[PDB]
């Protein structure tokens, strides 16, 4: 082409503002540019691949680079329970001189308090001056730049890879398990054995004594005699200072279960032990596929064998080799959604294993960080489902998978989407009812009439664990237990301290009030799920629009007739499924923040009453947790606490204005630029300037787009102000 | 009276009619066993 | 303490990483 | 087999009234692409009830 | 409103439009109320008090309670 | 007690929220007097109040720390009234309305209008069908064993 | 502009050609059917969309069926 | 001295540069190859 959209001659000979607008949301996707061979496709996602890469190492550099030239660290390190960990500095010119003094608090220039957990890993990693952080960030931009010439390098015309490369499966798996999981692990345990658990017990190694300071008084001696005992001994005292020798040990590598006493946070001998044997566990599994070796496995072959002798899968995993090997978009769904899983994992298990120092005590930031990673996942889960429909409108042959386990799925799809709309009408009809039964007879003055269902099964499972409270004498909360006889002298005496111990967010108390929020958590997913599995098997084809599969992921409908086709597209399900994404979420970090909050407050008793009922949601979390945020600029003055209280506004603006767009449609609009055009080119003067793009309205699917943006941005901003001032303002 | 029966037949009317005595019966229930969460 | 020549010395390396990089995007293009 | 007032299920993938069964009111024996005429109980989204199909999309059901 | 929220926030009271600072009276609207307290007796002459106590007057309050009283108008 | 739970009859959380309602009753009848329309309904009011918390006590409920009475599920019969007992009634009942509704559509399908038969009932045969369900159980397993409730691939799908 | 299509399941019904608001459609001779008529698509770089031929099909799924494309000052319907 | 530098790079990086940025985008796009 020879206009914007180089790579669409249809966009570039358009005569109006929307070859600017799509020209922008279709540069992406590469396999529909105009004259594209696949294996074009594969070098430039490659490169592409690298210069992302380089951009998550310069914004690593950038953390490390500000904090060591504008925070706290070394205070901190000195500190860490009385100090407040600095982000960057602030130079807005707008500022007053009390804006300046309020957000200098503490320190003598205006700046950010930092609540992403930084200062917490890099102490527990081994990091004590600024000078080492500095370091960090002058290495990481040599690396960006190293990655940045690796992309130019591999699209230049003699390095460019072939499309067999890129479709040597076995050779990737095995590499990627065995060196990229693998051993990075295994050097993992090498810097924390080496460096991290020396600084913990008071001593420097660096890059300046590494070679000559033998990490265990033993040497290697053990390792290769087979003695590997020997680095288990002499473990930490319970009395042991953080960051100093008193009550310090020699053992590198132990089981000892629990958190250390003082720091409350996970041991870090056990942590090095832990990557050693998922080390390992890697290097094994990456050694399964042939890779030019004689020995392995071939994949193909595997899936092939694969058929239940019954017959009641069909044709078994034949062809499926063939359709993951050729379609993009299906190996990006399986990566999104198992990376949606692991991101989820993070957000529950980092709260209540709490892996670095000091940072259960800072209740802002572990706040932040669980609301950060389960808002990812929820992304990451959607576009999955997103991708996976997308594959089935391009990727999918019929033929191919004649009788597939994939194939016989969209046989019976009116059973699962039926099904799962009866999960979800139980799931909602319930819940919501005992709630408002609950809310009526309360505000009646009867509470005593509440329908409250104890988590018994729950409470079972912690109990397995260890917990005693609710007295069920089951595995490990029994003495007698076989269970409890193989770990008593292992790694069970620290962790049962840990899981029945009321400070602790191991396995927190669970009660009525859980029951039903739990509940609605699962009608979120599955309400969420059945849109968006609608969307991917009704994408190829519907009663409505039997030819849907013609016409792509994305159209606008298919017109006003046989009834009305508006949003029938498979686009449309990502964006109604966006909408209860962000609901689902929203419950689940709500709970969280409000359990967590009286817990910290000293009054869990308000959770547990209160939150039978939607009133107390309301009036218990979110009106009394609210007083310091909307109080950050008053009529009598202004604190640290302004930012984030004109955010919460500010996020409040975006999503009413995205409403806008998801209810007035584009007639309406077209209609009234036209009247705009007319008065442009009748009024003087004015007619002197024209335009060279014909103003029209925007079109449907982008004021989808652009509402669903809007109402994105406006609910994370204003729950993330919440979130940060709620916490901080009452606890810090 | 054959046509009126057929209007008293509707769907609309049957289930006004229908929920008001259903409603009703569960009402006068509560008013001689009243309270209960459980049977007892 | 963050030297003026340590931060000096950063900047030139992010010029270097802006360099590279608009070449890489005028490579894909 | 394919007559007038004969039930025929359609075999037709397309078709609103698939596997569903219908009466076939006339076969035009001129040559047309869609011969028989058969009519159904059953509006489709658009309110029709009716639609030609050939012999071999139709399967005489008794 | 979004220039006073700013303004507030950043610890610049002094840049509001308020009666304490930037002021936007309603000049006209203050005008007319003035006429219509000073109708009784005037351009009304017959009549004996204000159509509205709202334009102006006293308090009238019944069961220590104010009933009206004077609504004054400002930015 | 299961869950750390004790009966309600033992707690005393229990009995101070029974005290403390009757107390609010009682503190506004005083305002009104003697047989004074209004006393006389507050004080019928802390009769039903004190005789709930009477059955609650003498029932098997288990209350907890918030002296509040707390449901268990989990299928053990010593607590059976609190969801077993009565969910099989729920069955029962909503059994018998959708298989005398099913009686009915597939009844009057075979009529001269079918449609019109929706809109506006055949009370006399609605309610012949409607009396019909009380054996919905032992009907509906007769009729899935006879191949008759189960359909086989003779209904429409969707393109793909 | 857009793209129309006619199969071959048309039965000369003409009510698709007398619902085109930019006169696309026409009524060509033809002997598939037993009407002895066929719809033909001549004019397709002045078709703005409307779908209100697909509206007017009576067979069972349209045999005539419009796929936005490439758009146009004609096919955007702009009278500035 | 580094200290300067936030009052000298402020106004660049969020006045200059993105007008710049924007003035070329818009060229790019009302230009006919
Ligand atoms: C040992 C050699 C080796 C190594 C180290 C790598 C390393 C890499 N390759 Mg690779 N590659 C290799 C050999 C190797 N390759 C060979 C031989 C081939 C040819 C067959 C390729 C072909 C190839 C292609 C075609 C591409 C790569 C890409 C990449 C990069 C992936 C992006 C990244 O940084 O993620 C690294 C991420 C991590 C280290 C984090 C891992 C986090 C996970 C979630 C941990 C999970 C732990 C555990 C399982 C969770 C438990 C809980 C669970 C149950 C939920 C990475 C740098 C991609 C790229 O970006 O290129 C520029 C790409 O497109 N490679
Ligand atoms: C590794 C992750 C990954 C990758 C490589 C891709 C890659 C792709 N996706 Mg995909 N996607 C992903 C994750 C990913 N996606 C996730 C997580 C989701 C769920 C949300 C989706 C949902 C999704 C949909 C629904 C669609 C794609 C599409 C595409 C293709 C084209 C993308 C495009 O046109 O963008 C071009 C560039 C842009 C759109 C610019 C993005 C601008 C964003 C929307 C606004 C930025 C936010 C805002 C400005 C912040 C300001 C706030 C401030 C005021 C504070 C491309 C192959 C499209 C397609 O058709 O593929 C076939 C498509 O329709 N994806
Ligand atoms: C408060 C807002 C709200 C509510 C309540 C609902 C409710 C519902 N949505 Mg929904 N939705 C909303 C906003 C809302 N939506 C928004 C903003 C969007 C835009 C993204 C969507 C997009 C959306 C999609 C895309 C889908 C839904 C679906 C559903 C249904 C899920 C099944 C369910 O919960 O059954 C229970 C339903 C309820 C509890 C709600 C109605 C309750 C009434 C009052 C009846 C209560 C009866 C009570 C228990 C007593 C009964 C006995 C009595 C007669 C005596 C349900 C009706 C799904 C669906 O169709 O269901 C299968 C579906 O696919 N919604
Ligand atoms: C997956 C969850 C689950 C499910 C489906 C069940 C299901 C059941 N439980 Mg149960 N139970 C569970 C978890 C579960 N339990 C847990 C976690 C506990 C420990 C708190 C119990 C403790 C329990 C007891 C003590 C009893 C049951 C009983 C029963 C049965 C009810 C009696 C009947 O005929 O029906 C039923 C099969 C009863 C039973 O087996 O009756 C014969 C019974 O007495 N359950
Ligand atoms: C008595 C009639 C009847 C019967 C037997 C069924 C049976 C079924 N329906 Mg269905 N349904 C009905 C009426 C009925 N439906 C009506 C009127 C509606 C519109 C509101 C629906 C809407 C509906 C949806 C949206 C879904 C089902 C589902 C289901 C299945 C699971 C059971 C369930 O959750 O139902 C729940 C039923 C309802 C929520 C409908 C409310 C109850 C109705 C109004 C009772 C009607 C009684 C009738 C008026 C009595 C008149 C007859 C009398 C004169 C003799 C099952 C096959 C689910 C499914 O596919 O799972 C496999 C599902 O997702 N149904
Ligand atoms: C992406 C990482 C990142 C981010 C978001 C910031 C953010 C900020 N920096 Mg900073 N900085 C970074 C990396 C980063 N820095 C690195 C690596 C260096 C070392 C060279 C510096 C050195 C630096 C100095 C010396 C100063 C700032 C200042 C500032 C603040 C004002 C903005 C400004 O004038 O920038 C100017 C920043 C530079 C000229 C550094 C080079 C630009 C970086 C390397 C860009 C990184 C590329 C990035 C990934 C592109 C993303 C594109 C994406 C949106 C599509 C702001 C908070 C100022 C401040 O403190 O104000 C109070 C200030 O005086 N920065
Ligand atoms: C990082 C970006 C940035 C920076 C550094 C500033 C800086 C400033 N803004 Mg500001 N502003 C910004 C973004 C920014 N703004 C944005 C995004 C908005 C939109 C919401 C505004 C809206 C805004 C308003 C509405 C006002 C300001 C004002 C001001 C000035 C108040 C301080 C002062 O002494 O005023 C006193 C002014 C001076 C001492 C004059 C300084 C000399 C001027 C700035 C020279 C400009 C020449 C420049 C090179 C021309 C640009 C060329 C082009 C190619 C880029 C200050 C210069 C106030 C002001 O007075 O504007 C000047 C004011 O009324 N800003
Ligand atoms: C969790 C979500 C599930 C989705 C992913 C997993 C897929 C599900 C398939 C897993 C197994 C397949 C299951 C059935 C499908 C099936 O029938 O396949 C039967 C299959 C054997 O058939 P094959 O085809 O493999 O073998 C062919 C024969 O020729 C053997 O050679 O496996 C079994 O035998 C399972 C029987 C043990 C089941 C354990 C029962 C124990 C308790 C459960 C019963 C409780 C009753 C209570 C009394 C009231
Ligand atoms: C699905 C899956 O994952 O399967 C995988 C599992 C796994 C394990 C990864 C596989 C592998 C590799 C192999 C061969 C694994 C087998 C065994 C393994 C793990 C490693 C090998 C030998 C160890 C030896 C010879 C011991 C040296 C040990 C010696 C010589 C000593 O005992 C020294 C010592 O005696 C002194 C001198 C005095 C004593 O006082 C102290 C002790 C006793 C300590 C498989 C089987 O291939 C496939
Ligand atoms: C659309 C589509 C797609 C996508 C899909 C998806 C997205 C999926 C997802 C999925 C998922 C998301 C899944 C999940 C799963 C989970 C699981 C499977 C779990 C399991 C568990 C287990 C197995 C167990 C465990 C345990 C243990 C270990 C021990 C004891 C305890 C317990 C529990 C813990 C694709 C692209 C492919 C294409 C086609 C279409
Ligand atoms: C307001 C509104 C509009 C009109 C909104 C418009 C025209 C947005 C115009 C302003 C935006 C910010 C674009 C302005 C861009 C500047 C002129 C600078 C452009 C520079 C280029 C180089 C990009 C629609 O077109 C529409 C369509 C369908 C449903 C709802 C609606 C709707 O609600
Ligand atoms: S998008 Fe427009 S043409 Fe299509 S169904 Fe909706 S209103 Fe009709």
């Amino acid at each position: 082409a020879t206009k914007f959209p180089k790579f669409s001659q249809a966009l570039a000979q358009d005569p109006a503002t929307r070859r600017i607008w799509y020209g922008i949301a279709t540069a992406h996707d590469l396999e529909a540019h105009d004259g594209m061979t696949e294996e074009n496709l594969y070098q430039k996602i490659f490169a592409s691949h690298f210069g992302h890469l380089a951009i998550i190492f310069l914004w690593t550099s950038g953390n490390l680079f500000h904090v060591a030239w504008q925070g706290n660290f070394e205070k901190w390190v000195s500190n860490p329970l009385k100090t407040r960990p600095i982000a960057h500095s602030i130079w807005d010119p707008h500022f007053g001189e009390s804006a300046l003094k309020a957000f200098s608090k503490g320190n003598t220039y205006p700046v950010n308090i930092t609540f992403s957990g930084l200062y917490q890993w890099w102490y527990t990693i081994g990091f004590r001056t600024n000078q080492e952080l500095y370091k960090g960030s002058i290495g990481l931009l040599l690396l960006a730049s190293v990655l940045l010439i690796a992309g130019w390098l591999h699209l230049q015309p003699k390095f460019r890879p072939s499309l067999s490369w890129f479709k040597n499966n076995e050779s990737r798996l095995n590499h990627h398990l065995s060196g990229l999981l693998g051993f990075s692990s295994l050097a993992w345990t090498g810097h924390l054995v080496h460096v991290a658990i020396p600084a913990s017990r008071g001593v420097h190694v660096g890059w300046d004594n590494f070679l000559t300071t033998p990490p265990h008084p033993a040497g290697l001696t053990p390792f290769f005699t087979g003695n590997w005992t020997v680095y288990a001994e002499n473990p930490d005292s319970a009395t042991h200072v953080f960051n100093t020798s008193e009550g310090s040990g020699t053992a590198i590598l132990t089981f000892l279960g629990g958190f250390h006493p003082q720091t409350q946070s996970l041991w870090l001998s056990d942590m090095a032990h832990h990557h050693l044997a998922i080390a390992v566990v890697f290097i094994v599994a990456g050694h399964m596929y042939r890779t030019n070796f004689g020995i392995g496995h071939n994949m193909k072959e595997i899936l092939d064998a694969h058929r239940p002798p019954g017959g009641r899968l069909g044709a078994g995993h034949v062809g499926l080799f063939e359709t993951i090997t050729n379609s993009l978009h299906m190996q990006l769904g399986l990566a999104l959604a198992c990376l949606g899983v692991a991101t989820s994992l993070t957000a529950q298990h980092m709260y209540a294993l709490t892996p670095y120092a000091y940072l259960s005590k800072d209740f802002t930031t572990e706040a932040a960080l669980y609301t950060h990673h389960q808002y990812i996942a929820g992304f990451l889960m959607v576009g999955a489902f997103a991708h996976g429909a997308i594959f089935f409108v391009r990727d999918y042959d019929p033929e191919l998978n004649k009788n597939n386990v994939l194939a016989r799925m969209l046989e019976h799809k009116e059973a699962i989407i039926s099904h799962l709309s009866w999960a979800s009408l139980f799931l909602g009809f319930h819940t919501l009812g005992l709630y408002i039964h609950n809310d009526t007879v309360v505000a009646f003055g009867q509470p005593e009439k509440q329908i409250l269902f104890e988590p018994l099964f729950a409470e079972y499972i912690q109990a397995a664990s260890g917990k005693a409270v609710y007295q069920f004498n089951v595995l490990l909360a029994s003495s007698t237990s076989p269970a409890t006889a193989a770990g008593n002298q292992v790694w069970l005496p620290g962790w049962l301290e840990a899981i029945n111990n009321p400070k602790t967010d191991l396995f927190l108390k669970i009660g009525p009030g859980d029951f039903l929020v739990h509940h609605a958590i699962a009608l979120g997913l599955h309400v969420t799920a059945l849109i968006l599995v609608k969307g991917a098997l009704d994408a190829r084809g519907s009663k409505l629009m039997p030819d849907k599969k013609d016409f792509g992921y994305s159209f606008p409908c298919d017109g006003p007739g046989r009834g009305g086709t508006c949003d029938i597209s498979a686009w449309d399900a990502f964006y109604l499924a966006m909408f209860w994404m962000l609901n689902t979420i929203g419950w689940v970090t709500f709970y969280w923040h409000w359990k967590h909050m009286t817990i910290w407050g000293g009054n869990p008793g308000q959770f547990d009453e209160s939150s039978n009922y939607i009133m107390g949601w309301l009036r218990d979390y979110l009106w009394l947790n609210s007083s310091p945020l909307i109080n950050g600029y008053n009529p009598f003055g202004m604190n640290n606490l302004s930012v984030w209280s004109w955010m919460f506004l500010f996020g409040h603006l975006i999503w009413a204005t995205g409403f806008m767009f998801l209810i007035s449609w584009r007639g309406y609009w077209q209609e009234l630029i036209e009247t705009l055009v007319w008065a442009h080119e009748r009024t003087p003067l004015a007619n002197l300037i024209r335009w060279r793009d014909k103003p029209v309205a925007l079109s449907i699917v982008q004021a989808r787009l652009v509402g669903l943006v809007h109402f994105s941005v406006g609910y994370i901003l204003t729950y993330a102000a919440f979130v940060i001032a709620s916490t901080s303002g009452k606890f810090a | 009276m054959n046509d009126f029966q057929k209007y008293l037949s509707t769907a609309p009317v049957l289930l006004t009619l229908w929920m008001t005595f259903t409603a009703g019966f569960i009402i006068e229930v509560n008013r001689f066993f009243p309270d209960m969460l459980g049977l007892y | 303490m963050i030297t003026d020549f340590q931060v000096y010395i950063a900047l030139m390396a992010a010029l270097l990483a802006s360099v590279l990089a608009i070449r890489l995007g005028a490579t894909l293009y | 087999m394919i007559d007038r007032n004969s039930k025929v299920r359609i075999l037709r993938k397309e078709s609103y009234w698939f596997n569903q069964i219908g009466t076939v009111a006339t076969v035009d024996q001129s040559g047309i692409r869609y011969p028989a005429v058969v009519r159904f109980e059953s509006v489709n989204y658009a309110g029709t009830n009716t639609n030609n199909f050939a012999l071999d999309e139709l399967v005489e059901v008794k | 409103y979004i220039h006073n929220d700013t303004m507030r926030a950043l610890g610049r009271p002094q840049d509001m439009f308020s009666d304490k600072a930037i002021q936007l009276q309603p000049i006209f609207a203050q005008w007319i109320q003035n006429i219509h307290l000073l109708a009784p007796g005037t351009t009304a002459p017959n009549a004996l008090a204000t159509t509205s106590y709202a334009f102006g007057g006293d308090v009238i309050e019944v069961g220590g309670k104010i009933a009206m009283m004077p609504i004054k108008l400002g930015t | 007690e299961i869950g750390g739970l004790t009966k309600c009859s033992e707690s005393a959380a229990f009995t101070k929220r029974l005290n403390a309602s009757v107390k609010k009753l009682e503190q506004r009848a005083s305002q009104y007097e003697a047989d004074s329309p209004p006393a006389l309904a507050l004080k019928q009011q802390v009769e039903r109040t004190q005789a709930r918390f009477d059955k609650y006590s003498r029932s098997e409920l288990l209350c907890g720390a918030d002296g509040l009475p707390h449901l268990v599920a989990d299928g053990r019969w010593s607590h059976a009234a609190e969801f077993i007992l009565p969910g099989f009634g729920f069955i029962y009942i909503s059994g018998w309305i959708g298989w005398v509704g099913r009686k009915y559509l597939r009844a009057v399908s075979t009529s001269a209008n079918p449609s019109e038969s929706e809109i506006i009932i055949n009370v006399p045969l609605a309610l012949k069908i409607m009396t019909t369900g009380y054996i919905w159980p032992i009907s509906a397993w007769q009729e899935l064993i006879s191949n008759d409730l189960v359909a086989v691939s003779e209904e429409i799908t969707v393109s793909p | 502009s857009h793209t129309v299509k006619i199969y071959d399941t048309c039965i000369g019904c003409t009510q698709c050609v007398r619902a085109c608001p930019t006169d696309v459609l026409e009524m060509v001779p033809w002997d598939g059917c037993k009407s002895g008529q066929i719809a033909s698509s001549p004019r397709v770089e002045d078709c703005v969309g409307c779908k209100r031929c697909e509206t007017a099909c009576p067979t069972d799924f349209l045999s005539v069926r419009v796929y936005l494309g490439a758009e146009t000052t004609r096919s955007l319907g702009l009278a500035y | 001295a580094a200290s300067f530098l936030p009052s000298i790079l402020v106004p660049l990086v969020g006045l200059i540069f993105p007008a710049f940025s924007m003035a070329l985008f818009f060229l790019y796009v009302q230009t006919d190859d």
